């Protein structure tokens, strides 16, 4: 029962495959859908949650295991998300004008971040590797950054005149900022409304699954432009109604839970 | 047992040399020996069998000696010789079959199949003709303790083991580091895999070590060492340790750097090989240490840089392999090979006559369970049955 | 000990809990497995 | 010639590769294009068909082996598509509002469906596998579903008040419905102007070839939201005219027909 | 050994030649498709290379036994030797090598080709039967 | 990890991981507004950071997080740092509140939500308690009998219920483990959660600045322990307190250890 230690494991290949842990993981787990208010609006019903639960009951998920948690908008959801279940599904509406916002949301929830705080007024911060990013949540973030040189003077910016800074975010609810790694920055942030945290990206989160209900797959999880990957828990549908989408999710939930796996942490 | 070998040898040499027209100057000695054996046998009554489907046969020997009057050979001599030799051959075959099947933990060297306990007497000592074969020579050497040796071609000293070991594991099995190995017969195919191509590791390097411990010492071994293990170099779906779930493995083969093969003996190192591939030697070793590394290529073309990214997805997993085959070897003790039929003869006799399982050998005499626990009693019984199986093969192959 | 107070049918009372447990469900699973193995011959003894 | 049966086939690995059946399959086969009215409209020529035929004649396809079959619009094409040729090509324009319909068209023609009829007034239907869907054709289909429980009663709907049913389509010319597999559904449909058929998706049809003309690849043939595949006969082009598109098709008609393969059934 | 077995056969008796790695199998590389199509996109079959003293057999399914019953598919290969053998010492291993990487194989009639991109699993319910 | 670990007593005591944990970790102090008020300075944080920079803690590793009051801090404390120190002012009238705070932060809780209206809950073991957070919590409870009826209270008349908390921001409630309770809680203003007490949290360090050591973490009145990371100062100022902390920070981190279970920003884990 050792904790916090990484020990070599060992096994074999003449060992046989065990039984299907599905139809038991359902009973001993929990599922949480995150749908947009447009779904409920189009549906125009108030028993649809109990209906979907009675449907799920035919797939194996019991009554008090499934939950539906509403979110008014992508950005409102992005403002301080808290995904605490044993299996999370997220139905994301497509919007060209929200592409980077719903890419940052994906990069935030799909992945697992180790976050420390930030005191702008005191220290001058820097990034060490390609994983130490700066994630800022709040009602309206307006971020500006001045990189400094060897002698803590500005580079094309004045440490005093805040207006000379290089604005990288204008009134956004969620920002994920990657800057040049190896230089000391000084920031201006509307700290009254937004909280910023220096977060190092760890391995992925296998507990959540994004589903782009509409257009083509655009999500660029990796900040670096070379890879632009696509994972198993990043799905896509084409939609004209929402009952069909929820029926599809229900009928192919087992594929989703096969694409997902409980969290290591 | 020496007298059993001598019986088999003089009977083989009789069926070979005693032929029509031949010259008595070539078989005078063998005929004196045959007459001596007949004299030493006449008046004894043996029994054989009674364990399993072996029939209980009773052997009586009342024969006549072979004349030395002739100066050339003929059919009225050969045919007498043959009608006398067939009986001794059936006797020897039934004795060897009654001896391959019996076991004991208490002095397994000491003969079973009590006909052989009788042949081990002092009056049967006048039958020894020449103990020239490898197995009987080593038997005599062991009885008179001395440095023995059995020479083997592709010996089966490694029990079948096909297994992995993960020094960095996850439930989703998406970023792994570990080593896989197949050790079978004379071959070791090992492969260390890292899914991140040693990006987060210091110096862009990941170590891998495989320790093998032999159950019996070997000497003068000729070994063929090559890179890029084959059976662990293609896509695969493997189970976890507890067998519940499965994981995928899509390999991309690289070369071992800083490779080091150490053949050790009692923990002290004996032979060491740095970046030498091909035909090598190992003079004395009970332990092997294959220590290699996975080095991230510092300079990479686009097509290969598009495979090892700085992020977790990792749809291509870098591997570093090694094949190692012990072609020839020498062992103080007895093993199985790809050249000799002794184990096959033993196992076939036992399967045919339905011998129950004994206190020493495992069921069906499976080499894996018989080498994994190679205790002195098992080694003794195995040497005994291999020797008598060789004896029986000298006559009936 | 005392047939404490005019109890109900104790056999039924214990059985209505008895037939929900590991023992009875394993009995049913075993009988079902035996029947399923007896039913078909084309499967090829797929339980390994 | 044992039809109606399936027997083990055998061969070897020492036999040599035979001649090129191209320049004979073109002669003993037929090619049918399906273009939109906008193409001939932009073109404004009466002999463009004879022109493309005389061009095919250079590639090998003889004169009367090529056929052109117009269609005013993607929905009018989706209304009972009757593709009876030996090699079919279908040039398809992109419209973000028609995405679901032009994906249903693909899922209908690219594959080979085994379609049994359906009668809603008598029975209540359920799905058995994940490929047993309900395809509805007609001029305006308005489909509503009410799932039932174990005891033949609705779930969030009543078996008399059709208004309480759950709507999946609203005046669509082609619909492909998947629902939860294991539950009986009561249906409301405009039987007068629409026919619904319960169809099982068998292996794919290697006889057609869809060529999207505009936007990014979006077609999710597989209804399950995990695969999102791109088949070999699912082509894309970027366009500003139509003559360039037809010249491209004609110049690369051999790769197209190599991606296609004469049918099995 | 040879002249001895010659004399034995002349004077009829049970002979024996002890062979190391005997070339008893004729070179036969070949496949067998029990569910085939023209486009060769969903296949089930078995492929074998029997050469000299060795055999490498491999059963492939493109569906991984999703529609088959009990999520299992059976494969069998029956090698019928031309002469008997005795006291055979044999080495059996899983995951044959030469049928474990991408391949482009012609059909029976050598008319068209088909691709084969494998993913090796272990054989379960494995049974080796030596018959006489 | 279910595997074993192995070791040997002949091995060597390795070098000090201090002077490297200082570089690859972060520290975070929680001081009251009273302290900044008494100090009456604006650059005291940069001062303390430049002082830590002598003790080894680099510039961008130390943080200061003001909390107006013990109760406002106990309302959903989000401790997200690799090392946390808390300076806690003593007050007899706040003894139980600053003991509940201690039981909340020093320990590692595994919480599930609680629906009062539709269901009724019970506690199983002595580590399963009900913690409620918010602006003004008022909790009343009625324990029930075997046949789902009250015990000295009526299932309907909420006034009959037994009041365990009044006007409290944080409440930790332990009731008889093995009976079913019916609750009345100001759900609009306080959320309540069924939390199991796992092993301790070695990442935080409470420092009681005034009175004697009174914190009774363990609800059972038979242990009354004094853990290693439960400290006491006597104060007449705050600058002396902070200088003491800075000069004896090494002992504090020797008394603390980074967490073992997992990464999480709040004061507890959630499992629905
Ligand atoms: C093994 O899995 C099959 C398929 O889900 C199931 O029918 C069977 O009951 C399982 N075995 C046991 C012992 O539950
Ligand atoms: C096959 O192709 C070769 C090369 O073009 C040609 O010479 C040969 O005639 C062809 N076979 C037949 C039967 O025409
Ligand atoms: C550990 O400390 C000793 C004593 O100062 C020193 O000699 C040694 O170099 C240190 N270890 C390392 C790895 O530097
Ligand atoms: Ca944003
Ligand atoms: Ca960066
Ligand atoms: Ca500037
Ligand atoms: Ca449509
Ligand atoms: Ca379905
Ligand atoms: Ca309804
Ligand atoms: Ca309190
Ligand atoms: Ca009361
Ligand atoms: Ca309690």
């Amino acid at each position: 029962q050792n904790y916090g230690i990484n020990l070599p494991i060992t096994g074999s290949m003449d060992t046989a495959y065990a039984n299907s842990t599905q139809e038991e993981t359902f009973l001993t787990s929990t599922l949480c859908l995150y749908y947009p208010t447009e779904a409920a609006t189009e549906i125009n019903d108030n028993s649809w949650k109990d209906t979907l639960s009675q449907l799920f009951l035919t797939k194996g998920w019991p009554t008090g295991s499934v939950y539906f948690k509403e979110y008014t908008d992508i950005a409102s959801f992005s403002v301080d998300p808290q995904l605490y279940c044993d299996y999370n599904v997220v139905l994301m509406k497509y919007d060209a004008t929200l592409q980077l916002d719903m890419s940052e949301l994906a990069d935030l929830i799909l992945n697992e971040w180790l976050c420390n705080p930030m005191d702008i007024t005191l220290y001058y911060y820097q990034q060490t590797d390609e994983a130490n990013k700066w994630i800022s949540m709040g009602s309206s973030c307006t971020i500006k950054v001045c990189p400094l040189n060897t002698q803590t003077l500005g580079i094309g910016c004045l440490t005093t005149d805040t207006a000379t800074f290089e604005e990288v975010a204008t009134a956004e609810k969620l920002v994920i900022t990657d800057v040049v790694d190896g230089v000391n920055h000084k920031l201006d942030v509307t700290t009254a409304t937004c909280t910023i945290r220096n977060c190092k990206k760890l391995g992925p989160r296998e507990n959540v699954a994004v589903i782009q209900v509409g257009g083509s797959d655009v999500l660029d999880i990796t900040a670096d432009p070379t890879t632009a990957p696509q994972t198993e828990r990043m799905m896509r549908i084409n939609w004209k109604k929402w009952w069909q989408v929820f029926y599809t999710v229900v009928d192919y939930v087992n594929q989703i839970i096969q694409a997902m796996s409980k969290r290591s942490r | 047992m020496d007298v059993l070998y001598s019986l088999s040898k003089t009977l083989k040499d009789a069926r070979d040399k005693i032929v029509e027209g031949t010259l008595y100057s070539n078989v005078s000695d063998l005929i004196q020996q045959f007459n001596q054996m007949i004299i030493t046998m006449n008046g004894n009554e043996f029994q054989t069998g009674g364990i399993g489907n072996l029939p209980i046969r009773n052997w009586n020997f009342d024969f006549g000696l072979l004349g030395t009057t002739l100066l050339n050979l003929d059919a009225n001599y050969v045919e007498t010789a043959r009608n006398t030799i067939d009986y001794f051959v059936d006797f020897v075959d039934n004795v060897c079959m009654d001896e391959m099947v019996r076991e004991s933990q208490r002095n397994g060297i000491a003969p079973q199949s009590d006909s052989l306990r009788k042949l081990s007497g002092i009056k049967f000592k006048r039958i020894n003709f020449d103990n020239s074969s490898e197995y009987i020579e080593n038997w005599n050497l062991q009885n008179r303790r001395q440095r023995t040796g059995f020479t083997f071609h592709k010996p089966n000293i490694f029990p079948y083991s096909a297994s992995f070991t993960l020094n960095r594991s996850q439930p989703a099995h998406d970023n792994l580091m570990g080593t896989m190995w197949l050790n079978a017969g004379s071959e070791i195919q090992v492969a260390g895999f890292d899914y991140s191509c040693a990006i987060n590791a210091p110096a862009n390097i990941q170590q891998f070590e495989h320790i093998v411990q032999l159950r019996r010492v070997l000497t003068t071994a000729t070994i063929t060492l090559l890179p890029d293990a084959e059976r662990f170099s293609f896509p695969r779906v493997i189970n976890s340790a507890d067998g519940a779930t499965t994981w995928y493995f899509n390999p991309v083969i690289l070369r071992p750097n800083n490779v080091e093969v150490e053949f050790l003996l009692n923990g002290q190192i004996i032979n060491t090989y740095q970046a030498r591939f091909g035909t090598i030697i190992a003079r004395n070793f009970d332990t092997i240490r294959l220590s290699f590394q996975l080095m991230r290529p510092p300079n990479m073309t686009p097509a290969v840089a598009a495979l090892f990214p700085n992020a977790q997805p990792f749809e291509h997993h870098a591997t570093v392999g090694l094949t190692l085959r012990i072609e020839s070897a020498v062992c103080e003790s007895v093993l199985a090979d790809a050249s000799k039929t002794m184990l096959a003869n033993v196992t076939s006799v036992r399967q045919e006559y339905a011998i129950p399982v004994g206190p020493v050998f495992p069921p069906g005499m499976n080499w894996t369970d018989l080498i994994t626990n190679y205790s002195p009693s098992r080694e003794d019984n195995l040497q005994r049955v291999f020797t008598v199986a060789s004896i029986r093969s000298m006559l009936v192959k | 000990k005392s047939t404490i107070d005019a109890a109900k049918s104790m056999a039924t009372s214990v059985m209505k809990k008895f037939k929900k447990s590991g023992l009875a469900n394993s009995v049913s699973t075993l009988t079902d497995s035996l029947s399923d193995a007896a039913s078909s011959i084309s499967r090829g003894a797929s339980i390994r």
